[PDB]
């Protein structure tokens, strides 16, 4: 009803007067073009507006209209296998409507398809008392994901009318007899992205996620509902790590958010994923994948919207009972958007110009992930695993974004530029990296493998830690200065890195390694050190062990390529290697 | 009445008799009630920050009432066994506590001459502490950790195994979680229940996604409860706070809200005062039965000892307990490095009548032998490690057995002071009697 | 229509403040008529109430405040695009420099352009044979890619760029790249190098030049790339030409961007450069690739000199976060007579996998690259050991790799600035280098390829 009047336009920041009836965090349309924007500040009749589109050609005197509703997302069928932008606008539909290969402004389109017919299957009986979270029916959206129609929050009553049939997301499918009267539900619900979806309670993420990455699943594991960060210099392999996880994970659904990165990387995912196969089900990856894209040359403020759009959708399928993995690539561009807006509002700068509430914004995001008990009488269980990339300037991890992140996340996959320039991928620094789940996962892995696996990993890091300490002495003196005991430790430490840690993602077989395979592969590596340590203790020379076990190494260094269904070949080596030394 | 709503902040006009850090109450246009706290107040207006945030607040149709009082704690003996918020609100689905009275969370400043000598021994059950860096009643002994280091388990192990021998009259443990994740918070709350340590403890849990003003009020809330149990109820109170780094970071946000120019390394200039105001709420007091003992826990950014947070803390606390990344990567639990660690009051809690008469000497013996054994290992790596002294060779094997058997006891292993000292002798029994710094009358323990 | 204002408030360096205006839009192009009749143009940086803050491209030198007017043209800075641009040389603001006729423009396009819909994008697949082994094999360039060159002051990045534009070609029917050149704050001699090279090869007749030199205004350097990219996308997506864009120096663009941000007293980021340095460069480099259903493309090869030869500097660092790889030149290789002096260890191409293999280049492309790279990295580590310690400290296996890296730089990377190697010659040369290494140590090449080739 009340029409605002622009008095200032500076970048993505727009101020307007006569906005006394407006509210904080409400959406408003700015200028004659009516571009999408959000109110972030209010000073009497003057409001400060954060615009998620280009503000070029917009000046003072132009009108501004409030919508009265916060930044929200449409939640329902027609959301999977789709690519939306920062504020959840269908990019494929945007291309059709505007008849353009480029991105225009001031064009409002519904997030989902409001004309497409879906088959709703009523599974609840009429006369049932329900509340928020309860399932009333479902739609087989994909072969992987069964879209469960849940009772929206703020709705409680008795199911009067419901039946199966072909409906759209606008058609009333169920009638609820509430207190305020009669209410009709649809297959679609709205929800504000800045507010985390309510649950019954949070739980501890104790089930480790199978990433198929040796360095990750072994030494720095992340659990279903965990939170991991991947800081590193450019070209270190953040996008690849997140891509590998997005295509080999143990979870049910994957949400990949391209936050301020390359457009081609988003195009690449759309093209290749339908050709690949889901580990869990056996169908195509795109049937469990939701893509959110706001590139680096796209509106800066929309980078923040892209993050909250992704986590909200993740929470949506979480309440259905699914395990969702959300990828933030990368969270640094999110921080840059906040820094830009902070400067526009003339706030007090923190470290490197970032807002002093940066660490709090990050905390809000990561605390929305985790294993929870969803609302509803069923008390079903869902989870959200957050895998975020950090892009520090110059590779310096003492930067504001990385440091604030490591205070709330539990897993730190630090990428080393020196390893990347050694063709050592993934470039994860085993010395500086860590995982707070390593102990708990270890006991889980012990029980699920029925071996002393936790002792193997502990032994594994003890060697690598010793190697770093030894390399300081190796830096000064030659190769014939260390003891046979010291020399053995270095030869088996080099094995861990080359045979196990290094993993090519572009190799059909090496791109994935099952939990079963990681066990047998690591055992033949540690058996080498043990049987050789016993040899040294009884008089055998280090050199004599080297030239005498050449052919045995070749089998171990080749073990990362052996087919999953032919795992016996790796296990057999353990007998052979011990017998190869037993030959002398 | 509301003039401006800028982010989490708010500008309220028509303020009169409004004091600093006074609580407010907001009645929104839809009937939702939220509370806040005055961060800055003038004649015409006042700046407040809402606990529940400012999202969805209509500036025109919202009202604000001032409560005329700051944050208060409803203290009572019924606090024992209860888990609270960072604001002192019940977090454990239990009955609301009928308060004996309401107290300020800022407390009072202890007179420098009103303090007593630290006297009694506190058995943490951890050999690296009780023996080499002994915790004493009234002492401020902090733990310096880092990102990824198991200070979580160490905090849980101390709060679980800590006991006073032999006098077991009114010993309590006040635990304060500051701006940590829910996982770490749930880990603590679950461990206190499963072990039964909840029956004698008080908890104040503050989360990472809680507003920065709640994170700042958390240590003041816990210490007020502690000093209540200590001074008014004569209880022996041990206080554990983590993470103190989160507290310092929270100050930066509020300081920026008041538009204050940051000091060294980005922190407010009055950081020194704030930490000292919290930590010095401890020590034995002349003419008072109960006391407050503190174990502040903090993570050093980038493992930097020169960082303001651990550097200022050392100027306040009597020593420190260092956790290193090297020992953690080696599998040492707890990863306590005894060389850079220190307890400045350990001699006040050892000797005879407390622990055992062979406490001090073996400590100096284990320390000297571990340092020398640690150095002998360095020579081995660079030299042949084959022609080193026969006595030196034992030192190397001693230093290894000292880290893997003595320091690495486990996160769920409780050692009595006697068991700790006995194991120390079995380690010192590796070396000949000619290489000891213990007296000849210490041949009763061999 | 619109009108001129004699209400200029202040002139401070590159910035102008106008008062009592109306209808002024953000980023609107303006004109400044001085008292001597001279005309300078600029764009709106910030507008509020009755005021407007603009940047002046040519500067505010010699401007009298009381007798000068300002025109608001009612539209952002545009470029008159035509197919008659080909063979013409323009200055930093897109105006004729070659003393030729005025171009009769087909239309006017906002030089900021628009962002390509990620769905509408066509992924770069087509291998570009530059003829340079260090690129074609290890850091492969693909049609539609943004692959910059990271250089330094005194390093032959001009020769390298000139060689590529002279030798770049796809293996399919089309052998036609339209070159859009953008000179940004470079010297006359550096400008003349490209001019003479384009003239002798005849590339000048099929190219478009946007020349902003060191004697030219620095603020014009902010509009110059957008001027070129708008022309590039026009000739590619509306005329169907395969456009090759060469830009230098990119560092000068950031310095100009830093001048404006300093004059506007904005809060700096790392080393005084703006917080939006990443995003601003992104609006330039993202402007590349292919589009579904459309022939022609835009291929960018930006050039920047790394300050203090430091890669961690904001300008090369943020560029690496934006572009799809980088070709780095170093002084250590330039002093060793390596042409081109490409250090492949920090070099990268993020689109090489799906541009090579079987059907494109040859089946052994990926394997030989990874094997040569690893062995080269190992040899360089061995040479460093031979520097700090003696030659005696090196093992027999260390001397072999050390000699490998030495011959790898001399015979493989060092090919010359006028020699055009085919992809087959490169891959064959790669096997002759791997032959120096023991077969047992080739742990990145399967026996299938290892038996078939030497
Ligand atoms: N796990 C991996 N396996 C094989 N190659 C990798 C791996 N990680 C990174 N790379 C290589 O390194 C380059 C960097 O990839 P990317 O993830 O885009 O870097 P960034 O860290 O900037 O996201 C890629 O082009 C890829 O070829
Ligand atoms: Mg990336």
């Amino acid at each position: 009803m009340q029409i605002g009047k622009i008095i200032k336009v500076s970048g993505p920041l727009v101020m307007a007067e006569n906005m006394s009836e407006a509210c904080i965090q409400d959406m408003c349309l700015v200028g004659d073009l009516g571009v999408i924007g959000e109110i972030i500040e209010m000073r009497q009749d003057v409001a400060s507006i954060q615009v998620y589109e280009e503000t070029s050609g917009i000046g003072p005197g132009e009108p501004v209209r409030s919508t009265g509703e916060a930044l929200s997302v449409e939640l329902g069928p027609g959301i999977i296998s789709q690519m939306f932008d920062g504020i959840q606008r269908p990019l494929d539909t945007f291309m059709e409507v505007t008849q353009s290969n480029f991105l225009g402004r001031g064009v409002q389109l519904p997030a989902l398809d409001h004309e497409k017919q879906w088959w709703f299957e009523a599974t609840i009986e009429e006369g049932t008392e329900v509340s928020a979270g309860d399932i009333i029916g479902y739609v087989d959206e994909t072969k992987i994901i069964q879209h469960k129609i849940m009772v929206p929050n703020g709705i409680k009553g008795t199911v009067q009318k419901i039946e199966s049939g072909s409906f759209t997301i606008d058609d009333p499918i169920c009638v609820i007899e509430t207190e305020q009267g009669l209410k009709e539900l649809t297959m679609m619900q709205k929800w504000p992205v800045r507010r985390g979806r309510p649950i019954k309670q949070k739980l501890n993420p104790d089930v480790p996620m199978i990433t198929g990455q040796r360095v990750i699943d072994t030494f720095f594991p992340v659990t279903k509902g965990g939170a991991a960060a991947v800081p590193g210099p450019f070209g270190a392999g953040k996008t690849v790590v997140q891509h590998q996880i997005a295509k080999w994970s143990d979870v049910d659904l994957v949400v990949y958010v391209g936050c301020g990165e390359r457009g081609n990387e988003m195009t690449d995912v759309v093209n290749e994923f339908p050709e690949l196969i889901d580990p869990n089900t056996g169908e195509s990856l795109m049937e469990r994948t939701v893509l959110i894209a706001n590139t680096s040359n796209m509106p800066v403020a929309a980078r923040e919207a892209s993050i909250y759009t992704g986590i909200t959708i993740a929470e949506y399928f979480r309440d259905m009972g699914y395990d969702v993995a959300i990828m933030a690539d990368s969270t640094s561009r999110w921080a840059e958007a906040l820094r830009e807006m902070s400067g526009r509002l003339e706030e007090m700068p923190g470290d490197e110009g970032y807002p002093a509430y940066l660490g709090s914004r990050l905390a809000e995001y990561y605390e929305r992930s985790g294993r929870v008990i969803a609302l509803g009488s069923d008390q079903r269980e869902g989870s959200i695993t957050a895998i975020s990339a950090v892009s520090p300037s110059g590779g310096d991890i003492s930067e504001p974004v990385t440091q604030n992140t490591l205070r709330v996340v539990k897993v730190f996959w630090g990428l080393d530029s020196s390893l990347a320039q050694k063709r050592h991928f993934p470039s994860i620094n085993w010395i500086q990296s860590y995982s707070l789940y390593s102990t708990e996962v270890g006991r889980y892995m012990d029980q699920i493998l029925q071996q002393d696996w936790s002792d193997m990993v502990t032994e594994g890091m003890r060697i690598l830690q010793e190697e770093e300490q030894l390399n300081e002495i190796v830096r000064l003196v030659g190769i014939d200065s260390l003891s046979d005991n010291d020399r053995l430790t270095l030869e088996v430490a080099k094995s861990i890195r080359e045979d196990y840690l290094q993993q090519n993602a572009f190799d059909d077989v090496d791109t994935f390694t099952s939990r079963e395979k990681q066990f047998n592969m690591l055992k033949v590596i540690l058996t080498f050190g043990k049987e050789a340590r016993k040899a040294l203790s009884l008089g055998a020379y280090f050199n004599e062990i080297m030239e005498g076990t050449v052919a045995v190494r070749e089998r171990i260094s080749r073990s990362k390529y052996i087919p999953e269904e032919e795992l016996a070949k790796i296990s057999s080596i353990n007998e052979e290697i011990k017998e190869t030394i037993q030959l002398i | 009445t509301i003039k401006e709503v800028v982010g989490p902040l708010m500008a309220v006009e028509k303020v009169s008799g409004v004091k600093y850090e006074e609580l407010i109450e907001v009645r929104m246009q839809n009937g939702e009630i939220r509370r806040g706290q005055v961060l800055e107040v003038q004649e015409d207006k006042a700046m407040v920050q809402i606990f529940e945030g400012t999202s969805g607040i209509c500036l025109k149709n919202s009202s604000v009432r001032f409560l005329g009082h700051p944050l208060q704690l409803g203290v009572s003996e019924d606090m024992i066994g209860r888990v609270f918020d960072g604001l002192g609100r019940p977090k454990d689905n239990g009955p609301e506590i009928l308060p004996e009275k309401y107290l300020d969370i800022n407390g009072e400043v202890i007179n420098p001459i009103a303090r007593d000598y630290p006297d009694e021994f506190i058995q943490t059950g951890i050999s690296a502490i009780d023996h080499l860096n002994t915790l004493v009643r009234g002492q401020k002994l902090p733990v310096f950790s880092g990102s990824g280091l198991p200070h979580k388990e160490l905090a849980a192990q101390i709060a679980r195994q800590a006991t006073v021998l032999d006098s077991s009259d009114d010993f309590a443990v006040v635990f304060a979680a500051i701006g940590i994740t829910f996982e770490e918070a749930e880990f603590f709350m679950e461990d206190f229940r499963q072990t039964g340590a909840i029956d004698r403890s008080v908890m104040f849990m503050n989360l990472a996604n809680d507003p920065a003003i709640e994170r700042i009020a958390t240590p003041r809330m816990a210490l007020t409860a502690a000093e209540y149990l200590a001074y008014e109820k004569g209880m022996h109170v041990l206080v554990i706070m983590t993470d103190m780094t989160n507290y310092a970071e929270a100050l930066r946000e509020i300081s920026a809200a008041r538009r204050e120019v940051p000091g060294r390394r980005g922190y407010p200039g009055y950081l020194y005062t704030n930490l000292a105001t919290l930590f010095e709420r401890a020590g034995r007091i002349r003419g008072l039965k109960g006391s407050v003992t503190q174990i502040p826990i903090l993570t050093m950014p980038e493992d930097d000892k020169t960082h303001p947070i651990p550097d200022l803390t050392g100027y306040i606390t009597e020593g420190q307990i260092i956790l290193t990344r090297e020992l953690y990567k080696s599998g040492i639990q707890p990863p306590i490095d005894v060389l850079p660690s220190l307890s400045r009051l350990k001699d006040k809690g050892t000797g005879a009548g407390k622990t055992r008469e062979d406490h001090a000497a073996t400590m100096n013996q284990l320390f000297a032998a571990y340092a020398q054994g640690k150095q002998a290992k360095e020579l081995a790596v660079v030299l042949g490690e084959s022609a080193l002294s026969d006595i030196d060779k034992i030192y190397a094997k001693f230093a290894e057995r000292f880290e893997n058997e003595y320091v690495n006891q486990g996160f769920y292993t409780n050692r009595t002071i006697t068991e700790t000292l006995d194991l120390g002798w079995e380690l010192l029994a590796m070396l000949p009697r000619t290489e000891l710094k213990r007296i000849k009358d210490d041949l009763l323990d061999k």
